[PDB]
């Protein structure tokens, strides 16, 4: 049970930062596809301005 | 004599095999909290660290 308790909880780290890397990845793309949409759209504005 | 002499020998053997109950149950204690007091420490450091 001790070392259950330790692996259980240990489990959830290994469980919680490859579930919490695949969001923080996702989150850091996340700014790229905003940022390079926004760049597009705001060539546009660029090409106007 | 001898046979009665022998009872206390069985008697006194209980002494000896109730301390090892609880000599093997602590002793067993300290091999399971080095277990996580470490394994847990390692791990802290990378969790909460």
């Amino acid at each position: 049970i001790i070392l259950e308790d330790q692996n259980c909880k240990l489990a959830k780290e290994k469980k919680l930062l490859e579930d919490r890397i695949a969001e923080f990845t996702t989150n850091l793309t996340e700014e790229e596809e905003k940022s390079k949409s926004l760049a597009k759209l705001k060539n546009k504005h660029e090409a106007m301005i | 004599q001898a046979k009665e002499n022998e009872k206390k020998l069985k008697s006194m053997e209980a002494e000896m095999i109730q301390l090892q109950e609880e000599l093997a149950a602590a002793e067993r204690a300290k091999r399971q909290a080095q277990q996580e007091r470490d394994e847990l420490a390692d791990e802290i450091a990378n969790s909460s660290g």
